[PDB]
């Protein structure tokens, strides 16, 4: 009898029936930070509703998130391959017209990364919100730089949602893009430098040069920022200098 | 009955890749690699969700006159990409402060062409096994 909810026009769907939806497959008490709903239609016919909680899981990166139907069958809740893992967090509903019952599959693939798209536009939304984006940024920073680490053809997308201190934003966190727009035309190069604690990166006297040079400089202060760096090597046409290699 | 054009997809970027290119110069020496795949099915239509992954070689100079050598990566080259889609991961072998010109130049006046070549190939493609 029940029409599916994501077979429905997203332009007809209410906050409140996505609300009970996700409520209804996740357990949380909280409504979900953002939903993103969409149908990929042509020579490849999937539809898809999938959530972002307000926070992470207890279980992250320690201690089922997709439905997976064909044709409106449920199949199963615990296929890999539909989504990488650094996005574990996300919950939802996928259903495939095309996917082949019983099982490289290239129709899988196709799915995987329309879905990594789709997600990377969503997180692209909640940035323009303040207050959306610090519940994600909170919650799913880390994510985001595992994506880095390993997503080649997303990575540079991806680095526009990182966030940090700088010599030029040292009470708010700041974003590349704007890192990029404060920097003087004769400016080549986005510079960071890395240590073990902002405190002492803060202070360290190789900042000196490039502040005599009114050049600001990104505080990295974790082993995953430094690698999810030199895995970029670049942002918007900038190359990444680290200002200790010497 | 659907085909492989793999092995098509793969001389005609030979062809349409090398030599391409941008005092500050440079060119697309080789193809070192594509992989991926690239087929023509019949599904209703003669569809085809190709996906490559793509490396070529490259040789140029700046300045008298200082040459270099490097690669650039795309990671995909596929059936829904737009023109803004494609990435390219330029690098620029054993590196100095001199040499600080090579990627700008390759990013303002060789990557938009190389842009506008993978854009052509789904067309070709299909008016090519599609239409067939």
């Amino acid at each position: 009898p029940t029409k599916p909810l994501w077979t429905r026009n997203p332009s007809d769907i209410t906050q409140e029936e996505y609300n009970a939806f996700y409520k209804s497959i996740s357990n949380d008490w909280e409504d979900p930070l953002y939903v993103k709903h969409f149908s990929v239609e042509g020579q490849l016919e999937f539809r898809a509703i999938l959530f972002i909680p307000k926070r992470a899981p207890f279980d992250l990166f320690e201690s089922n998130n997709i439905k997976l139907y064909v044709r409106r069958v449920f199949i199963t809740d615990e296929a890999e391959d539909l989504i990488p893992e650094w996005l574990s967090f996300v919950k939802g509903v996928v259903d495939s017209e095309d996917l082949p019952l019983n099982l490289q599959n290239k129709i899988m693939k196709v799915i995987r990364k329309n879905i990594v798209k789709k997600l990377i536009e969503a997180f692209n939304e909640i940035a323009e919100d303040s207050e959306q984006f610090e519940k994600f940024y909170s919650a799913f920073s880390k994510n985001i730089k595992l994506g880095v680490h390993e997503d080649t053809q997303n990575r540079a997308a991806l680095a526009k949602l990182l966030r940090y201190n700088s010599t030029k934003s040292v009470d708010e966190l700041t974003s590349l893009t704007d890192y990029v727009t404060r920097m003087p035309e004769h400016q080549k190069n986005i510079y960071y430098i890395t240590g073990e604690s902002l405190k002492s990166v803060e202070k360290s006297p190789f900042l000196d040069a490039l502040k005599a040079k009114n050049f600001e400089v990104l505080f990295l202060t974790d082993p995953i920022d430094e690698y999810a760096f030199t895995q970029l090597k670049e942002f918007e046409g900038k190359t990444l200098v680290d200002i200790t290699k010497d | 009955v659907d085909k492989n054009c793999i092995g098509w997809a793969k001389e005609y970027f030979k062809q349409k890749i090398v030599g391409v290119e941008a005092k500050k110069y440079a060119k697309i020496k080789s193809v070192s690699s594509i992989e991926g795949d690239c087929e023509v099915n019949q599904r209703g239509k003669v569809i085809s969700l190709f996906d490559l992954k793509i490396t070529v070689l490259i040789e140029g100079h700046v300045d008298s006159a200082l040459p270099f050598e490097g690669s650039i990566n795309v990671p995909e080259v596929a059936f829904d990409s737009e023109a803004s889609s494609y990435q390219f991961d330029i690098s620029i072998f054993k590196e100095t402060s001199e040499l600080s010109e090579a990627k700008p130049l390759i990013r303002s006046e060789l990557l938009p062409k190389l842009r506008q070549i993978f854009q052509q190939f789904g067309k070709d493609l299909l008016a090519t096994h599609g239409n067939d």
